[PDB]
């Protein structure tokens, strides 16, 4: 799961932390292969500063990965609580 | 189908006999000498009664007019009952000795709204008297003293009170249930209270108080609007294992599940009961929320992708015990841990420094109390269950008067306090000459209950009352030992909440009932 891609990813967030749509291509990325701990609280932590990230892109993001995980997946069930939290 | 009408005075006596019969029955068990009552049931002996509200809740006579005058006055009249805690005979003596002196006006030829203005000027004037004779009550000792005197001289209910009241505070709640056996104790856990009724009846399953209460129940949160029971029955039938109890909280169940609801809990299979949310707006949200981090259940909200086939047995909401009143409603000992509850204090807390508005800023100020406050619980225990119970009734009256009586003081009660009040007014004055005639009407009305309650002591009413004007302050007359003195020592005092309460409702029926003209109904 430590592909290129993603490595070459990770250097550019750490170069450009205040990137959100970086980090969102990031998180995509790192959600393809099963790092979903990593990617949600990648998400969570833009989503946290500035809930329009990414021109609403990482928001977005973060719920289509919610839903591609399932109600079932405890991991998603957490961060769907405190998505509302954050949210409203 | 067919109707029949009746116009004018024809109208007004039928009325008025029927205000008659309601009057006689309820007045006699005013006062310490009150005489019995003897209500009939179908199965075995009768019951002989002693209180107002239960031969109340019984008349309904036999002709038409007559019967929906009775209705009316008993309908206006028990909302100072449901309001402040005391009163409901009070006001019906005092509906009746008005709208006898009206109607006997009327008919003499003066014009109905001028009676009408008069009224409403006098009561304004003597609820600015009532205002200003009270004395305060606010001290710990106090406290203790009126709860004493309100529980029929135990020192126990009070100071158990008093310290309780200390421990919470004055706004807080306080709420009581069995204990363990002959000890008393009280503790403070997590807790919540708001002001939604209960939506529809044949919920009750304790008819003495008109309130349902569930042990250990399940919860379930809705940010929809739901009508159709159909997508309901995957987390019933969950629940319908464990043998678990149900409260849905939304923003509104209406037509085929309500039915389909009642009817279910109303056969035993499955115990539910269902509720709106708090307030309306953002701040709905916002407050479910709220209720979801305090219990540890699941929102349900359609907006970020959620539906009712979604849930599992995991996501509903569980506690120690719920009470549903008629318009008020209870949670008591969730399961929530402390951290997220201090970060929800924490949150909010910042976001009221965030303000830019003081309604908001004060909105938020009431969440964060409400939250980060607390519920207090009493047990008590007697030792032989049958005074168990007696005392459990007899603190939960005590409670409910002191917390009247903390919010706005007492005054010199056994009704001497309304003939006070009259007898400091006799200048007032108004327009013209009917004007006059009705402060006149309202101010000789004000004297009706002491001379009840002097009459049921076999004495002579108009020497008592005389002589009661004829001092000052608050000297006054004593029924249980026919004595003269001031009230205040001799420990007979009210809270000034339901005197007020009375007589503002009275009034407000007697002069709807003066100027009506019609009235249209069945046919036999």
């Amino acid at each position: 799961a430590d592909t290129p891609e993603i490595q070459q990813l990770q250097q550019q967030v750490a170069e450009n932390p205040e990137d959100a749509a970086l980090a969102t291509q990031l998180a995509l990325q790192l959600h393809q292969v099963g790092r979903n701990e990593e990617a949600l609280e990648l998400l969570f932590g833009h989503l946290r500063k500035d809930l329009t990230a990414a021109d609403g892109q990482t928001r977005k993001t973060f719920q289509e990965i919610l839903a591609a995980l399932g109600t079932g997946d405890a991991l998603a069930s957490k961060y769907r609580r405190q998505l509302y939290a954050l949210l409203y | 189908a067919a109707k029949d009408v009746k116009f004018g005075n024809d109208a007004r006596v039928k009325m008025l006999r029927g205000v008659n019969v309601l009057a006689d029955a309820v007045k006699v068990t005013l006062g310490p000498k009150g005489r019995n009552v003897v209500l009939d049931k179908s199965f075995g002996a009768p019951t002989i009664t002693k209180d107002g509200v239960s031969v109340a809740r019984e008349i309904e006579l036999e002709d038409k007019f007559e019967n929906m005058g009775a209705q009316m006055v008993k309908e206006v009249a028990s909302k100072a009952n449901d309001a402040a805690g005391d009163g409901t005979t009070t006001a019906t003596v005092l509906a009746q000795a008005i709208i006898t002196e009206g109607l006997k006006a009327v008919a003499a030829g003066m014009n109905p709204m001028d009676l009408k203005r008069g009224i409403d000027k006098a009561v304004t004037a003597a609820v600015e008297e009532l205002k200003a004779l009270s004395v305060p009550c606010s001290d710990s000792k106090a406290i203790a003293q009126v709860g004493t005197i309100s529980a029929n001289s135990d020192e126990t209910v009070g100071k158990l009170i008093a310290e309780a009241m200390d421990k919470v505070g004055k706004e807080g709640v306080i709420t009581v249930e069995d204990g363990t056996g002959l000890q008393d104790e009280l503790d403070v856990v997590e807790g919540m209270q708001f002001d939604r009724g209960y939506l529809s009846p044949y919920f009750i399953n304790k008819p003495e108080t008109g309130a349902v209460e569930l042990e250990s129940p399940f919860i379930l949160l809705a940010d929809k609007k739901i009508s159709n029971i159909r997508e309901m029955l995957p987390v019933l039938e969950a629940v319908a294992k464990a043998g678990k109890p149900l409260l849905i909280i939304a923003e509104d169940v209406e037509g085929e599940a309500l039915a389909t609801l009642v009817v279910n809990t109303m056969r035993g299979i499955v115990k539910v009961a269902a509720v709106k949310a708090p307030g309306f707006g953002d701040r709905r949200k916002a407050m479910l929320q709220d209720i979801a981090t305090l219990t540890g259940g699941t929102v349900i909200s359609e907006e970020i992708g959620m539906e009712l086939e979604k849930a599992t047995l995991e996501d509903l909401g569980q506690a120690k015990r719920v009470v549903i009143n008629k318009d008020t409603t209870t949670i008591i000992d969730g399961v929530g841990e402390e951290a997220a509850i201090q970060g929800r204090v924490a949150q909010i807390r910042q976001q009221i420094e965030e303000a830019t508005s003081d309604y908001d800023r004060e909105k938020l100020q009431e969440r964060v109390a409400k939250l980060a406050g607390g519920v207090a619980v009493i047990k008590v225990g007697a030792a032989t269950e049958v005074e168990m119970k007696e005392k459990k009734a007899r603190v939960e009256d005590a409670l409910h008067a002191t917390r009247a009586a903390v919010e706005e003081g007492v005054v010199a009660g056994g009704g001497v306090a309304l003939i006070r009040v009259a007898s400091k007014l006799a200048d007032l004055r108004g327009q013209n000459e009917d004007q006059n005639v009705g402060i006149k009407v309202a101010l000789r009305a004000m004297e009706a209950p002491l001379r009840q309650i002097v009459l049921n002591c076999g004495e002579e009413p108009s020497v008592v009352a005389n002589t009661v004007k004829g001092g000052d302050g608050n000297y006054g007359y004593n029924a249980a030992t026919e004595e003269y003195g001031n009230m205040i020592d001799m420990g007979i005092l009210d809270p000034t909440k339901v005197t007020r309460s009375a007589l503002q409702y009275a009034a407000s029926v007697a002069g709807l009932m003066i100027t009506t003209e019609c009235m249209v109904t069945d046919l036999p």
